[PDB]
RNA sequence: GACUCAACACGGGGAAACUCACUAGUUUAAGACAUUGGAUGGUGAUGCAUGGCCGUUUUUAGUUCGUGAAUGAUUUGUCUGGUUAAUUCCGAUAACGAACGAGAUCUUAACCUGCUAAUUAGCGGCGAGUACACUGUACUUGCUGCUUCUUAGAGGAACAUUGUGUGUCUAACACAAGGAAGUUUAAGGCAACAACAGGUCUGUGAUGUCCUUAGAUGAACUAGGCUGCACGCGUGCUACACUGAUAUAUAUAACGAGUAAAAUAUGCUUGCAUACUUUUCCUCCGCCGAAAGGCGUAGGUAAUCUUUAUCAAUAUAUAUCGUGAUGGGGAUAGAUUAUUGCAAUUAUUAAUCUUGAACGAGGAAUGCCUAGUAAGCAUGAUUCAUCAGAUUGUGCUGACUACGUCCCUGCCCUUUGUACACA
């Protein structure tokens, strides 16, 4: 199952509008995230969906991301 | 034990500048080449004012082939 | 092998060949006749 | 006031930055203070593959710490030694009084 | 008065505190002769002889021992002794006869004054041994 | 309430974080400072925390990635460091270059000390890697600088 | 041989002026005809130590061991039970495996401590939290110093 | 999936994300194999 | 994987659950992008595609350039000879002059600068003495003259130094002495020119190419194997004993290294959800039990607490025996108690008792060895939840000797012969 609820889509979404520079981290067990109320298990798929879509960029690390938002991903994605 | 050209040609390249100032004696030969030359490896030079020294000791009794 | 007994210089080697016996019971005939190797009294 | 480092040129200019503060300042300042040193070995061997001669290096990382004491306002000399301090050195403050 | 000496070899050290007094020469609370060897009590009691009774009668020294191997440590005991003897000679009982002392100290032995420099060189890469290689085979 | 050797292990791990993040994103610029662009930068740091020799190699790995000619690229980048003031330069290339044959080209100039403290000292050290159709190109980069003193030079006047 | 001529000028003042072996056998003989503490009967089918794995075969091993932990409470001013045994370590040859180091048994001296507590050679304070022997204990051993000194002496 | 913090499946390195060969001296949790070439910008010089 | 040096206590490889590339199985989509098409990952192969790294030739002494000179590959310099830490120098020299390697350079230890001072250390003094000497001693409790002593912040000191000698009287080395430092004072690290088709793509989201992807070569979970043995071969530990086996007491160090979890109560009916300190290191103590270990605590994120005015042993001395495979020797198995680990069975580790193998110093053969070094004895760190019989470091006991050579073997140079050049 784990089927993502819209409810965390939009609030992942809108941290990433309110914040602008976001640290993903390539773990997935780890039960969350300093800076995020929210499992982390939700958050890399969509990351990559939206790398996958050209919409935001990632410098990559090991065991470090680094995504910071494109200047041509927050039109689209406001809602 | 011997010595590098590097002294051979730093024991030319000295007393033919200050040889009035250097002597007989070993440690003031020692203390004239600390501040004759600028080389701050203080165990090489002690060896290279060695080398001063019994390069002096060679003067006025022959040829040396050099200053 | 090993014969000495017991029932019949005080040095312990030269009493224990001199008697042919172990050199335990030449420390007790040595205490005996007086009466952890030490130098000689 | 104690300070910790690794660079042992840094510690003995701030060192005699903080003798030079003290003898200006006129202070009820206590000798210098002079730890033994601390030399932190680690052990590794070269050849990532376990073929060849195994060999292996040490590593050898030393400590510096000194303390010092003195009998003044502490915003003074904080500032003094935020004005003259290098952001690799790391200093802790105790105060004294008689 | 009071002076104090020291006396370094191998890894073992050794302090010398040589005082006025009646004779109390006291290896910390045990005496010079409670130490158990023999063999190494005539290394102890070597000093003594070739300086005179009547002289330590004088002095009160205080001997601190810690740490170390049982002949480094007798060894820089006599290192601490004769230079805290040598030390007290130069400041207060006598001078001139701190010239012969030292005159017949250096005549008979040498390692009497200054210690060695024989130490553990740290073992190498390669066997065991300090100096030694592990077998190998063909 | 950490202890000063694991402290400093923090710190050190921090700075080699600090390091190879500098090495991926400071591309189109040398060496111009530390912070202890740049908001952004100062904003993923507390986030996430919450002559040059590297310039002339990354110059020439930039040449050599371009597809321009391996030779011109060497020898422009080596004007370029005699320009800059150092008595030599040495530049290794490994890899395929154009074969199957594993080779390199060695490029001799200047002082050129190899060995001893005091060479370490005063030559530094740039190495890094490329790819290409085939593989990668291992490049390193030795340019001494110009000598306190060295002690092998000896000169009195 | 036990006799060595001495130079310097003596104290006798207390125990650390005599040989600690002898001074530890005489004072076992006297504990040994004061019968001051029991044998104890408890400790007679247990060696003295794990490293030691077997018998003391001296039947004297524990009047040794009281004559000892009072000597060694002397010398140094605060320990404990873990130093005693540090101090008495012996070797545990594990078979094959090469020899090391052992402590040995700890409840034989925590019993010695008890006794010596009971007969009030000895206090506990939370200050000074190592093992001190009292003032009558100091005393005691003082006297009995001064005597097998004069002893051993004429 | 049972995750407990305790043995060989309790950590893993942080940049060669293989968690064999971890020297745990000092609490780095660095692999070692990285550790070669890290040791210099780590700051940790190499003399003897 | 790796097979002579240059593999076989190596892959830091001391594997009880994935772990782990293996096996018997079961699960998950966790296949991004616009049913369907379509991609990441891989301990999958290829080190004979590589990079980096390393081990060798090779810890030696060789390598190169400018100019000049002698159809050409090329030669010279880069050498007859003397010295050596070495083409290291002198020296004759179609060579002259240069660069690398050597050299040099630094940490350790080693003496001094009565420099520099005292925190977390020492030397001192007195407020009281615990008992004794006699007209302070071992030990405490409190403050502070002082910093050679515990330590380093720098510098110097050592340079065949001096003289008696060896030398083409130049380059060198010997004897004796001052001196801690006279083979560079010794141990270390950097290792050129260039190569191996030497090892590693199982260390990496470093890496090309080929291959797998829903019944995964991705990931996760249970169990098993790497530990099984007809056997063979390397590195090691214990011994074959009287300088020995066993107990008892004395004198003893340095490098060390050290802080996303327990328990409680509430509700439901021991388990789940919820909240409070941190239980998640070494630990001194007082006991419980020989012991393992446990209980409630002192200390410390650290010269303060472990602990270090001290952690070991070979010794030292007295006692049992007294060289009889014995009491040596401790393989083997049985009986067990405690900790480590949700898991010890293939008995992890372990206090105890019992069990009692070979072994009388080892054939052909073989390795290491020049002074705190051989050898023997111990001890800290590494990986560790637990476990060294491994590696590295530390310390102790301080030996038998050479003080040079090519006879064996392994390299270097010169000459010469080649029908070899993957030599």
């Amino acid at each position: 199952y784990s089927y993502i609820p819209k409810q965390n889509k939009k609030l992942i979404y809108e941290y990433l509008f309110k914040e602008g520079v976001i640290v993903v981290e390539k773990d997935a067990k780890i039960p969350r995230h300093p800076h995020l109320n929210v499992p982390n298990l939700h958050i890399m798929m969509t990351l990559k969906s939206l790398k996958s879509r050209n919409y935001v960029e990632e410098k990559y690390n090991w065991k470090h991301q680094y995504f910071i938002l494109n200047n041509e991903g927050i039109e689209y994605l406001r809602e | 034990r011997v010595r590098t050209k590097t002294i051979k040609r730093a024991a030319r390249q000295i007393v033919e500048k200050y040889y009035a100032k250097l002597t007989l004696d070993f440690q003031i030969n020692k203390k004239i080449t600390e501040e004759v030359a600028i080389i701050p490896s203080k165990r090489m030079k002690n060896k290279v004012a060695g080398f001063v020294t019994h390069l002096m000791k060679r003067i006025q009794k022959g040829p040396v082939r050099g200053i | 092998k090993l014969n000495h007994a017991v029932f019949i210089v005080i040095t312990p080697s030269a009493i224990a060949e001199k008697y042919k016996v172990n050199l335990s019971v030449a420390r007790a005939v040595i205490n005996h006749l007086a009466d952890s190797q030490k130098l000689y009294t | 006031i104690a300070l910790t480092s690794k660079n042992l040129r840094a510690i003995e200019k701030v060192c005699s930055d903080i003798m030079k503060g003290a003898k200006e300042k006129n202070l009820n300042v206590s000798g210098p203070v002079r730890l033994p040193v601390k030399t932190l070995r680690i052990t590794t061997r070269k050849s990532p593959c376990g073929e060849g001669t195994n060999t292996w290096d040490r590593f050898e990382l030393r400590i510096y710490k000194r303390l010092i004491d003195l009998y003044s306002q502490c915003e003074v000399v904080t500032q003094m030694t935020s004005i003259n301090i290098d952001p690799v050195v790391e200093v802790e403050v105790i105060i004294t009084d008689s | 008065k009071r002076v104090q000496t020291f006396g370094k070899k191998k890894t073992a050290v050794a302090v010398a505190t040589v005082t006025n007094g009646k004779g109390l020469i006291k290896l910390n609370g045990k005496n010079l002769d409670l130490v158990e060897p023999y063999i190494l009590k005539t290394k102890v009691y070597e000093p003594l002889w070739l300086i005179g009774s009547g002289k330590l009668k004088n002095l009160d020294i205080r001997i601190r021992v810690k740490g170390g191997g049982q002949t480094s440590q007798i060894y820089a005991i006599r290192q601490a002794i004769g230079k805290g003897i040598i030390s007290y000679y130069q400041k207060y009982v006598d001078e001139s006869t701190k010239k012969e002392l030292k005159d017949v100290l250096l005549r008979y032995d040498r390692s009497l004054l200054v210690g060695d420099t024989r130490r553990c060189e740290p073992k190498k890469f390669g066997g065991k041994g300090a100096r030694a290689r592990y077998q190998k085979s063909y | 309430p950490i202890s000063k050797k694991r402290k400093f292990i923090n710190d050190g791990v921090f700075q080699a974080e600090l390091n190879e993040f500098l090495a991926r994103i400071l591309a189109e610029d040398g060496y111009s400072g530390v912070e202890v662009r740049i908001r952004e930068l100062t904003s993923l740091v507390q986030k996430r925390f919450f002559l040059c020799a590297m310039a002339q190699a990354e110059s020439l790995r930039y040449k050599l990635l371009k597809g321009l000619a391996v030779r011109r690229a060497c020898y422009g980048v080596l004007r370029h460091i005699m320009e800059s003031g150092a008595k030599g330069c040495e530049v290794i290339v490994s890899g395929k270059l154009r074969a199957q044959r594993a080779k390199s080209m060695k490029f001799r100039d200047g002082y050129l000390i190899s060995t001893g403290e005091p060479s370490k000292r005063f030559v530094n050290t740039a190495t890094r890697s490329a790819q290409l159709k085939q593989g990668v190109l291992g490049i390193k980069v030795k340019i001494m600088l110009p000598t306190s003193i060295l002690p092998d030079n000896i000169s009195v006047l | 041989r036990l006799l060595e001529p001495v130079p310097f000028v003596k104290t006798n003042n207390c125990i650390k002026d005599v040989d600690a072996d002898l001074f530890i056998r005489s004072y076992a003989t006297h504990l040994k005809l004061h019968n001051k503490i029991t044998y104890p009967k408890w400790c007679t089918f247990v060696k003295t130590g794990k490293g030691r794995k077997l018998a003391p075969l001296n039947e004297d091993w524990y009047f040794i061991r009281a004559s000892s932990i009072l000597r060694r409470l002397y010398l140094h001013p605060d320990i404990g039970v873990g130093f005693l045994r540090r101090q008495f370590s012996s070797k545990q040859r594990r078979g094959v495996a090469p020899n090391h180091t052992s402590l040995a048994s700890g409840k034989i001296l925590r019993s010695i401590l008890q006794q010596l507590e009971n007969l009030g050679y000895v206090e506990q304070n939370p200050k000074k939290k190592g093992r001190r022997l009292t003032t009558k204990g100091e005393n005691a051993i003082n006297n009995f110093a001064r005597y097998i000194n004069k002893k051993v002496y004429n | 999936v049972h995750p407990k913090k305790y043995g060989q499946g309790s950590r893993q390195c942080r940049v060669c994300s293989n968690k064999h060969a971890i020297i745990r001296k000092y609490n780095i949790n660095i692999c070692r194999q990285c550790f070669r070439e890290r040791a210099d910008i780590i700051g940790f010089k190499k003399y003897r």
